């Protein structure tokens, strides 16, 4: 109901932890968890990379239809470019419904 | 047929020369009319001759305006079939499955 693609089968889930490192242990045994961990943390990269399968417009419509653009005018900021302090924003929201179709 | 009228006197002939053009939108790239119930339809009783109905369809509007949304269609922009006397048209189509109907 948000939108999108429903699967039974969606793509999975992906788990990732940083495995625990205990820090210096009594030297006589004790039976208790160690509570006492050398403190940590792990960087790295990820790729996904997704296929997807298009649908192209057949349509016989004379006239020209409505696209989504940019508009000219000038402005401060670039949309969908990055900030004079660094900081990537999205003006605005956009959908996937501009070409037409028959009913 | 030509027709010309001279004075209240009209006088109909051949155009032997004259041609028709037909086509199919096989692709449904068309408004489709046929799915509302129209009159136009080949008549019942077999020796009837009919009129053939005018195409015309709707897009969106608002009021009586259009939208941009609003598509516009030429039908000469298909390709069709040229047809003078002596030349026939035909197709064939296969209906998609579809459940019997309950007659019962």
């Amino acid at each position: 109901l948000m939108g999108g693609f429903g699967m039974k089968h969606p793509p999975p889930q992906i788990l990732i932890k940083n495995t625990p490192v205990p820090a210096d242990p009594p030297t006589a045994f004790n039976k208790d968890k160690l509570n006492s961990f050398i403190t940590q943390y792990s960087t790295g990269q990820v790729s996904v990379e997704i296929e997807w399968e298009l649908q192209k417009e057949n349509s016989k419509r004379w006239n020209p239809e409505i696209q989504y653009t940019s508009n000219y005018y000038k402005s401060n900021n670039v949309e969908f470019a990055v900030n004079t302090e660094g900081v990537y924003s999205e003006p605005r929201p956009i959908g996937t419904r501009y070409l037409t179709r028959n009913l | 047929k030509e027709v010309t009228d001279n004075n209240g006197v009209k006088t109909i002939a051949n155009n032997l020369t004259s041609t028709v053009q037909v086509f199919t939108d096989s692709d449904y790239q068309l408004p489709y009319v046929l799915g509302s119930a129209h009159e136009g339809c080949l008549p019942p009783f077999p020796a009837d001759v009919f009129m053939i109905p005018q195409y015309g369809y709707l897009t969106l509007n608002d009021g009586s305006q259009a939208v941009g949304r609003s598509s516009f269609y030429c039908l000469e922009y298909f390709p069709s079939q040229m047809l003078r006397t002596g030349n026939n048209f035909q197709f064939s189509y296969e209906f998609e499955n579809v459940p019997f109907h309950s007659s019962y």
